[PDB]
């Protein structure tokens, strides 16, 4: 998914092999914040929510408690308490086109920050100047999703 | 002061009462609530902030004026004063028996 | 219609604080981004900080720890507060709308800080005699700090109006001429007035230029 | 972080001509650039955004192309308003920088300047200090020598100089030359002269006045 | 909060009567009133408070009345020098409130305006600007017209108007209307001539001047 | 006996700061109740601020939260500072000893704040040719703030001397003409100067008015 | 900011009472074996108090 519109699975009713995850070599960040990463296997928990989305590489450092940029404040918003794993990696290969790859969106514009673990996927356009614009694009009136090239 | 005056105008009688509490003994209390004396049932028994669980029956036990309650050997509230009715009640634990 | 008015600029000691003014209109600054940028006199821009449109603030690493960019939502109005200030922070800021701090469409008129020991001095005019067409102007000498505006007949001459750019004198002071060209049928028979206004030390002459 | 390195950093063709102009990022910055038009005592104005698209209100002839590293301004008819400084920005990477700018310059036909000079005012000469203002009006090229004159005296260094900006309306410069003399040391001579040497003359300009008259 | 409002809002007696001046409160503000009286460019001056005591140093022809809502303010003998502004003041409610404010005009006998004209100066004129300044002098009623004629031209709104205020000494009026005109815009016309209109005049008073002497 | 001098009014930007001071003679200020007070050009009084005799300080809705009464006991000084200026403070404010925030039996002169983004000028001043009697004066053009104060022979003439109050002009600057009615026989053998003083440019005309 | 004051945020096993330990031998977190290079999951034992 792209991150204005990621997506969550709740994994719930099962049981987890969390080394298979941190002992694959693909992974190029394997940060876990409240919760030792070897301790994994160890500790219960009554439910996992994986949200998954794509972003640019230079923003990763933006999917951290407490951090701030265009992803964790219209995006995806971490709390200061998150206990959890944040696991990325280069898919270069996969979600990159010759031609572009305009189909990862993110939100460039919103009135406020996001609250953590809260999702935005309304397209209405962004009134930036506060003018009557009655729904109609145009000069103060913006897109509020910009497409990654 | 004219009784022609508007709201704001007129007279106002104010008191303020400043409730404090120094660690001497506290002498300014509220009314005591009390309820009608029950005898020969098994009752919850509060008299003068002595409490607990029995049957408060008449007694023949002549108290002098001072006292209070009254205490067997084994120092257990067994007689009290009625502090409504200066009577006499022997408080008799709720029975009990091997079954 | 958009228009942003910057304010607040002026000499001040190293060490000192001040606090620029933009005024906007055309849109509200409390739902877009905003940045200053600053401009060294010759040399090119450089950005100091933005704030998002949901409040987020980012500075340079040249300015981070002193300064503070901020706006006022109920009136419109992006402030940019300056602390602890150096020698090199001696520049035009600009106040610029961003589309998501990446291209500045909107720009402001931009106000020049100067940050130096020195004490403000108010200009001293003196005309320059003129002898077809001829020239006569003013020089406005031995101020300090920037910017003097020079105008002509209270604005309205403003056709062969020469203003040229201030030099540094040795001794620390600035100096101007102001120059214009006219022909000899209005020569003798029109009296020519230039306007010195010196806004930092707010003093306005209006010395007259004679044959 | 990233240095944006801008060619040539004075550009000089004639009017009519295309103008390109090269900007260079140290690092791989996508099409993530903007071209800015600042004129003299004026904002920048924003011409193009994204590397390709144009600023509604910019005119047709400014146009762009390049990617990654290397990226293009072309000036398709440079015209006699165009006398600006260009700057390249980039707004991929975390910190925005703009370029050095690039000062282009209008190559217009060969004008000799017009050649005054003006004695102190009687007002200065009260506080001490005298000022004789050469001043050349609407000439092109900018290079011209201003030799100072005081009865034929070596003058070196007293003097200093003011160029404007070359002209949005006739692509024509203006210099001012200001001599700065004590008032005890000014009135030891009489006749001031400015002579100016430049390529639109066949002989040095010589405007001379008399301190009595 | 408490909207004070004052009647008359202009008061014209002659001088000796009795004037009447009364303010009210939206509110009973009981007996919590001061008076205060501010000549032209001139602090406030507290004449009466608490709606009946004077202040010291006020003469006794000034005294008040009233309580609750209506109060009034009473000269009983209104004399040269008391033309002034004079507010209402309640202090009761919490946020203090001032009134309108009554203008109280002396009633003198009629006084024909001594009328003169003031060509631009030649400082003036070089500079692109006219100015011609019609002053009338000593004049009441306030009442007057001033109609401006360049070689009988319809003017029209080109002039602006400034009248001082009423006089302690003699409760005369002076007016000066002022004519702007461009450099080339005046010297296109020989004769420039103001009328004025009175009451206490039988023909308008015609003064003139010419521009070639 | 009593007298209370204000100062530190002059222009103001909106949104700029200004620190009035009202110095005092005959009582002192920390044991008193003062006020300020403001009344718009051409309109009526209002009132500001109070402070007690204790201390407290007290404002208007309109200007609560921005400005600040105090005062300094030391000195017997009156202080007013001024925040976050809008356009409808443009105002004559004076300060006021008062029986209780009650009513203002003494008054401070006052001072003028003029809040706009105008800059100050100096005016221009020209003589007005004279033609029993005769009036002769100077006009004074083109200036910004109010006021202009014009005596006559370094204050000697008071007698005739009508100072016409300015008006606002389409292009934004004041002028006030200053006459004088003067007899013939003094006409020819008395030179008469204006003494124009602007304050708040400062700049100071004698220009000496003659037949 | 003050670094030089760190403490062991890795460590093998639990410290025994009053035990110094002034090792600074790279830690393995991983699977993979440090041998004595920082890597993936190899890191400096002792961080630093900002
Ligand atoms: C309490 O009141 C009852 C009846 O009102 C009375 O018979 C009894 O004596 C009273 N007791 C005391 C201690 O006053």
């Amino acid at each position: 998914a792209s991150v204005y519109a990621w997506n969550r699975k709740r994994i719930s009713n099962c049981v987890a092999d969390y080394s298979v995850l941190y002992n694959s070599a693909s992974f190029s960040t394997f940060k876990c914040y409240g919760v030792s990463p070897t301790k994994l296997n160890d500790l219960c928990f009554t439910n996992v929510y994986a949200d998954s989305f794509v972003i640019r590489g230079d923003e990763v450092r933006q999917i951290a408690p407490g951090q701030t940029g265009k992803i964790a404040d219209y995006n995806y918003k971490l709390p200061d308490d998150f206990t959890g794993c944040v696991i990325a990696w280069n898919s270069n290969n996969l979600d990159s086109k010759v031609g572009g790859n305009y189909n990862y969106l993110y939100r460039l514009f919103r009135k406020s920050n996001l609250k953590p673990f809260e999702r935005d996927i309304s397209t209405e356009i962004y009134q930036a100047g506060s003018t009557p614009c009655n729904g109609v694009e145009g000069f103060n009136c913006y897109f509020p999703l910009q497409s990654y090239g | 002061f004219q009784p022609t005056y508007g709201v704001g105008y007129q007279p106002y009688r104010v008191v303020v009462l400043s409730f404090e509490l120094l660690h001497a003994p506290a002498t300014v209390c509220g009314p005591k609530k009390s309820t009608n004396l029950v005898k020969n049932k098994c009752v919850n028994f509060n008299f003068n902030g002595l409490t607990g669980t029995g049957v408060l029956t008449e007694s023949n036990k002549k108290f002098l004026p001072f006292q209070q309650f009254g205490r067997d050997i084994a120092d257990t509230t067994d007689a009290v004063r009625d502090p409504q009715t200066l009577e006499i009640l022997d408080i008799t634990p709720c029975s009990f028996g091997g079954v | 219609e958009v228009q942003l008015v910057e304010s607040g600029g002026g000499l001040v000691q190293p060490g000192g604080s001040l606090r620029l003014s933009c005024a906007a209109s055309g849109f509200t600054v409390s739902s877009n981004y905003m940045s200053w940028v600053r401009q060294a006199p010759g040399k090119g821009l450089e950005w100091v900080s933005v704030i998002y449109s949901g409040g987020s603030t980012y500075y340079a690493d040249s300015v981070k720890g002193r300064f503070t960019i901020s706006r006022h939502n109920s009136k419109n109005t992006l402030y940019l507060q300056m602390n602890s200030l150096r020698a090199e922070d001696t520049a035009v800021y600009y106040c610029a709308r961003g589309y998501g701090d990446y291209y500045f469409d909107y720009w402001g008129q931009g106000t020049l800080v100067t940050v130096s020991s020195a004490s403000t001095k108010g200009p001293s005019v003196f005309p320059l005699a003129p002898s077809g067409t001829a020239a006569l102007g003013c020089l406005v000498k031995d101020y300090f700090p920037e910017p003097v505006t020079v105008s002509w007949n209270s604005g309205a001459l403003t056709s062969g109006v020469h203003t040229f750019p201030a030099v540094l004198q040795s001794s620390g002071l600035y100096s101007l001429s102001s120059v214009v060209t006219v022909p000899s049928s209005s020569l003798g028979t029109q009296t020519y007035i230039c306007n010195v206004n010196h806004k930092p030390s707010n003093t306005k002459v209006d010395k007259k230029v004679e044959p | 972080d990233v240095v944006m390195t801008q060619s040539p950093a004075t550009l000089s063709l004639s009017p009519g001509e295309k103008a390109t102009l090269s900007c260079r990022a140290s690092q791989s910055v996508s099409s993530y650039l903007a071209w800015y038009q600042q004129k003299p005592g004026q904002p920048p104005k924003l011409l193009i955004y994204w590397a390709s698209t144009r600023e509604s209100g910019v005119p047709d002839r400014f146009s762009g192309s390049g990617s990654g590293t290397d990226f293009t301004l072309t000036i398709s008819s440079l015209q006699a308003e165009d006398v600006a400084v260009y700057y390249c920005q980039q707004y991929g990477s975390s910190p925005l920088t703009f370029g050095g700018g690039t000062k282009v310059e209008i190559k217009r036909t060969v004008a000799a300047p017009s050649v005054f000079i003006f004695p102190p005012s009687d007002e200065q000469l009260k506080s001490g200090t005298a000022s004789v203002v050469c001043l050349l009006n609407n000439f092109y090229p900018r290079e011209a020598k201003v030799q100072w004159k005081v009865d034929n005296a070596l003058q070196s260094g007293n003097s200093q100089e003011s160029v404007t900006e070359q002209d949005s309306k006739d692509s024509t410069y203006s210099l001012s030359s200001t001599l700065t003399l004590s008032k005890a040391d000014y009135e030891k001579h009489k006749v001031y002269a400015c002579e100016v040497t430049h390529q639109g003359l066949s002989s040095p300009v010589t405007k001379s006045f008399n301190r009595g008259e």
